């Protein structure tokens, strides 16, 4: 519902050290907006 | 943007109408929610940090102190504590047909939106005295629920108007008067308990109370008074506890009458002697009688 | 005796006052109901 | 209670905006609540944001507004980058010291009609409050 | 023997590579005070008996918090490298209103140009302000006084004398040098300042107090008889108590500012007088009330002149006072608010050997003397080619505008259509864009690009051809 | 402008239908001294922190009782159209 | 409403001065009858009348009425000692 | 805490009790970390309004860490 | 929990930097709650960095960014040396009391967009924050 991103320091590419954080985004990065219309409209010319 | 009490203000809602109390003189609030904790102690793991979750808004009480107004509009308090009403006069019914107390709404509203809203509330008591200095009102509360909310009913012609002119304290028994006041303090209550209904099916839902049972109601009253006697032989002004005394007091606006009652007296040794009497009504006795009137 | 009244909406028409609200308008920024999973998978 | 109209937004500038609402009857027969969507069909949105409540006031913005869904209740409105760039320009300069981003930037209100007449009235305030910009230093 | 008339006082940012531009010589009068107290506690046995012990003992226990004050004439001037105007103290009116580096350059606290000094409380959020250094030096005897700060200003407004400030405030530590720390001639001031400066004095007498009801845009005429007003800042030490050494202070905290002043006055039955003002409150009773003042030390003219001008958008005011001196006297207190209580707009303060009665009102309109308010348009014309009041098909209708007053911040404008609909006009250049495929009547609008929101309005029809 | 020397004082029982009988003018010595005073009540925020908030507000509350004082020269005579001794101020 | 001349003139007749004051002081459990010059003193006479006045907020507060406190009649007498048989000396003993 | 709100609707400052919230508490020279906790709130109506905020570690918390600096 | 949308990042002077991030979508419904891996295919992410909110303000640099993990919700950016010394240059010479080796430079904002549906593109502003550089006398 929320979704939660940890980030941390990148000492060498694909090896991270230790100190994290956390953001937690009120809102799920797959919640949709007004694309529901043009994936309707688009869906309806599939049909 | 703060806030701040001497411009905060109360509204109460009832009916569908509104009532503010204009003349509020101070008043005092706690929130509060409840919390189960454990330790959980265990020889596999001696855990040293807790597990615990929060379940209910507590009860808050609600204090307020309020001046008599002239416009009289704190009599609904009297209502709402459930006397019965005819014009200004109110009556203690001798038996009451009521189960809940009368549940009514409170809003509290500040600047900027800031607002606070009681969903759910009783009175518990209505309580003064006529010691000799501007007569306040006490009022005890008790509300089940609270919220933070962004806006409040308006509410502009049910507003409590000016306070009224001072006036001396009469106690009387029959049209006499009583020599020697000191003071005068009267009590009226409507004890109740709420009814705890948390279920198995309120669980990972907060929790609050939703309904009350009135106990019991109780009216009663102090007098302080200088010790005095008549003759040395006199048997009226006696220590010895009197009974079916009917009882009148008042000041200018207002009047309290108990038909019939009975009286417990304490001596105190005082640099003068000081004696109280505590009132109570008999069994037998009628309607205690309440009156109001507006100066001019 | 009593009187009981209520604002008069453009969409009820009109009917008998009541003592609770009738409508709910909720908001949001998002739906959450929908999924981008779902709707591409409805698009593809 | 009261109806709870007054609701305050804030846009993050250089972004676009949208916002979606849905109108619902609901019983309360049973303890999962009969709501239902409300027809929308003929009925519309319209909303400005000024600079001050007068009338002379500065105009911002008039939203863009649509209908999603007759029959799920579903109306949205919105603003283009456009728009809140314009905004972002014009909002007062003043900043607090734990919160720098954000400004005021005006009053907003937002007013629904059928789009064919009921004559004993036509429209009515939805809800109306403040808008805020919050500051961004990205396209 | 150290002599008091000998003193000089140099303050500095630093304890160290003094320059003319940290460090600072200072002028006082001779009513400078300054030092450092004991606490010492005292234990006795409290004893009974025939035959009691009966002695005591006590120990030195801790240092109160240094304290020093002095007092200066306001002294105005002209910056001889930059040609701006600067008091010789500007370095405390920074350190009572700032936390940070001198920025005299700037907007808010301290900060000036060739028209002003002035002084604004905008920055003043910090616990410690910016702290200083005192090397008050005796005749081949210095001291010092370790990181002090400025804790009070009074301005002792009184109609009888020149203008003088009164400082004091508070510091960890008074140390005795043995030795010179800085050359105090190299660093001192010099005579071409000496007496440049003395022709700057401000007399109390000139002056004026301008007062306005913010809730009636009323403007009470307010002769005075003597004042006061003071800043201050209720900074707090903080010490240690532990035993086995005596305590010193290691740090300070600062309390709520305070902006206040008293104004007292005969009373006069002149109409806006204040006996029209003492009846306007005293018959209303507000709890709260909103008053402009300006108080304009030297006064105001048409000439070049020295003044001194505080500034109060929001101040509150007491109810007045009756006091039966033989004549009836009034006193009026007041206090300066901020609009918000987080807000920093408490007021500001103006300095100037040059001021004028135009550059004061700029300063109470705007903040600074320098740039006049914003002036906004009153009219505008609206004009059409040749007169013209009608565009047919295929046509364009040129219109134009004249606008008044010139002053206006700008008497440009940008055109719209206020009703109708058989046109719509280029906002930009006023070009009336008849649509082809409707007849009608449409009224075109334009509006200064002052930012006023005044309008000007023509009727144009929108017409077939002849 | 108000000269305090041009004070004159009239006492009454009455607001109105003011007479010989229910007003009388006093005399006084030059130390007359009147007025009322007003209450006022500031609050401020107390606060913690290294960039602390700093401002304050300020309310009128009330006013005192209004005071008076004044004296006057002990002056026993006879009321001329009844024989009786009297002072000016017996109704005090 | 005002005074009147004749009134201004009758009234400077009667100015007391205070020099020419006797005192009289006699003491009720013997009888006895002491006789004291006395060199100043004064004497007061008060209600203790206090007022009372709301505190409500949102409002300026104003007094609304007022009590009697304990009626006071008091007074104190300077003297010198004087070694005169029933004088200050004989009191003071 | 005095009681404050961004603006009005606002839900970040509310009352209602957060959980899983990292918390770090430090003057200059000491500084203590929870890495999770969970608050309880108090409001009193007092003449300004404030908050009480009472915490604890969760059950999962990472453990708390206290630092010392001196002074130079 | 908390909406927390902001934090603070330490760059270090003379050395390039790069942070990791690992998305997840978390649902309360059922207990405890349940992580999921974000399917990260089809956002991408930029960011800049400058050193005031003001309108003109200057840019001192814009992120590398790249996906890592599309199938664990893992992605990466980053900022070369030259930046890093760019960032040096321009931060302020100011200290902080609580740590005397950081300084303060600028503020950034790490903007994403999503692309996946019906080739229509969205855009919000995941992470907010201010930017500092922390001195190294290594060099």
């Amino acid at each position: 519902i929320v979704q939660q991103i940890l980030n941390i320091d990148d000492t060498t590419t694909t090896a991270s050290k230790y100190p994290k954080y956390t953001v937690v985004l009120g809102n799920s990065i797959s919640s949709i907006t007004a694309g529901e219309l043009t994936a309707a409209v688009e869906a309806s010319a599939g049909s | 943007y703060y806030s701040l009490m001497r411009e905060s203000k109360v509204i109460v809602e009832y009916d569908g109408r509104a009532f503010h109390f204009d003349a509020l003189s101070n008043y005092d609030v706690q929130t509060s929610y409840e919390e189960f904790k454990t330790l959980r102690r265990t020889i596999h793991r001696r855990t040293n940090y807790a597990d615990s979750v929060i379940n209910a808004q507590t009860p808050s009480s609600i204090s307020l102190a309020i001046n008599f107004s002239n416009t009289l509009t704190e009599a609904n308090f009297f209502e709402w504590l459930g006397f019965d009403r005819k014009g200004n006069t109110f009556l203690l019914p001798l038996y009451s047909n009521n189960i809940e107390p009368i549940m009514f709404n409170i809003y509290i509203v500040n600047k900027d939106n800031n607002c606070v809203y009681f969903e759910n509330c009783y009175v518990s008591t209505v309580d003064f005295s006529l010691d000799k200095n501007i007569p306040i009102l006490n009022v005890g509360i008790e509300s089940g629920k609270f919220s933070e909310v962004s806006t409040y009913r308006e509410a502009a012609s049910i507003i409590q108007g000016e306070a009224m002119s001072y006036s001396p304290v009469i106690v009387s028994t029959n049209g006499n008067i009583l020599p020697g006041l000191i003071s005068a303090s009267l009590s009226f209550q409507q004890q109740c308990s709420w009814r705890e209904d948390k279920s198995v099916f309120d669980i990972n839902k907060i929790y609050n109370n939703k309904r009350a049972y009135v106990n019991e109601m109780n009216a009663s009253a102090t007098i302080s008074l200088y010790y005095l006697k008549r003759f040395a032989g006199d048997m009226v002004y006696n220590i010895e506890p009197e009974t079916d005394v009917p009882l009148n007091i008042r000041n200018n606006n207002i009047s309290i009458d108990f038909p019939l009652a009975r009286i417990s007296k304490r001596l105190n040794f005082s640099d003068v002697y000081k004696v109280e009497w505590d009132i109570i009504p008999t069994a037998s006795s009628d309607p205690v009688r309440i009156d109001f009137f507006g100066e001019i | 005796k009593i009187i009981v009244q209520q604002i008069l909406n453009i969409d009820d028409t009109t009917t008998t006052a009541s003592k609770y609200p009738k409508y709910t308008v909720v908001l949001g920024n998002s739906i959450s109901s929908i999924t981008a999973g779902e709707l591409t998978a409805a698009v593809e | 209670s009261t109806e709870n109209r007054v609701i305050d937004i804030v846009v993050d500038e250089k972004v676009p905006y949208g916002l979606i609402m849905q109108f619902m009857d609901v019983d309360d027969s049973v303890y999962p609540p009969s709501e239902i969507p409300v027809n929308l069909t003929g009925y519309s949105l319209r909303g400005t944001i000024k600079s001050s409540l007068d009338e002379n006031a500065e105009t911002l913005a008039s939203f863009t507004t649509s209908i999603i869904d007759a029959a799920q209740g579903a109306a949205a409105i919105s603003l283009s980058v456009a728009d809140v760039t314009n905004i972002g320009e014009k909002a007062s300069k003043e900043r607090d010291k734990y919160n720098p981003r954000q400004r005021f930037a005006g009053y907003y209100d937002i007013l629904m009609t059928r789009d064919v007449i009921g004559s004993e009235v036509s429209s009515f305030r939805i809800m109306e409050g403040k808008v805020y910009i919050s500051d961004g230093v990205t396209q | 023997l150290q002599l008091l008339r000998n003193t000089r006082i140099f303050v500095s940012t630093v304890k160290t590579g003094h320059d003319t531009t940290n460090t600072q010589e200072i002028l006082v009068q001779d009513d400078i005070s300054w030092g450092q107290d004991s606490n010492s506690t005292d234990i006795t046995v409290n004893e009974a008996g025939p035959r009691p012990t009966r002695g005591s003992k006590r120990f030195n226990d801790s240092l109160n918090a240094a304290e020093w004050s002095f007092s200066t004439y306001i002294l105005p001037y002209e910056d001889t490298t930059t040609g701006k105007q600067i008091v010789p103290d500007y370095m405390l009116w920074h350190a009572l209103s700032s936390g940070k580096a001198i920025d005299l350059d700037g907007d808010t606290g301290a900060h000036n140009n060739a028209t002003n000094f002035m002084v604004n409380f905008k920055d003043n959020a910090y616990h410690e302000l910016a702290m200083l250094h005192i090397y008050i030096l005796t005749d081949n005897a210095w001291s010092y006084i370790d990181s002090c700060q400025i804790n009070q200003a009074e301005v002792n407004v009184d109609i009888e004398d020149i203008g003088r400030v009164t400082w004091s405030g508070n510091g960890n530590q008074l140390i005795p040098l043995d030795e010179q720390p800085f050359d105090p001639d190299a660093l001192g001031i010099d005579d071409e300042t000496y007496m440049t400066i003395q022709s700057s004095y401000i007399k109390n007498k000139l002056t004026i107090l301008k007062i306005k009801d913010m809730d009636s845009d009323k403007e009470y005429d307010i002769p005075i008889t003597g004042g006061t007003f003071t800043i201050n800042n209720n900074i707090t030490y903080l010490t240690p108590n532990i035993m086995s050494r005596v305590n010193i202070p290691i740090g300070s905290f600062t309390g709520a500012f305070e902006l206040t002043g008293s104004l007292t006055a005969y009373l006069n039955d002149k109409s806006l007088g204040s006996m029209e003002l003492y009846k306007d409150l005293v018959r209303t009773l507000k709890v709260v009330n909103r008053f402009e003042i300006a108080l304009i030390l030297g006064g105001e003219y048409d000439d070049e002149r020295p003044a001194a001008v505080l500034v109060a958008k929001q101040a509150h005011v007491n109810i007045p006072t009756i006091e039966t001196d033989d004549v009836l006297g009034t006193s009026v207190e007041f206090k300066a608010i901020p609009t918000d209580l987080d807000t920093g707009d408490e007021g500001y303060l103006g300095f100037s050997n040059k001021y004028t009665k135009t550059t004061v009102a700029n300063l109470i309109a705007t903040g600074d003397g320098a740039e006049t308010p914003p002036i906004l348009v009153e009219s505008i014309t609206v004009k059409s080619a040749a007169d013209a009041t009608s565009v047919t098909n295929s046509d364009t209708l040129q219109m134009s505008v004249e606008v008044t007053p010139p002053e206006a911040t700008n008497t440009a404008v940008t055109w719209s259509i206020s009703s109708g609909d058989a046109a719509t006009i280029d906002a930009e250049s006023g070009l009336l864009t008849a649509d082809v495929s409707k007849t009608g009547e449409v009224i075109v609008k334009a509006v200064a690009k002052d930012g006023s929101g005044v309008e000007g309005t023509k009727t144009i029809t929108v017409s077939a051809g002849e």
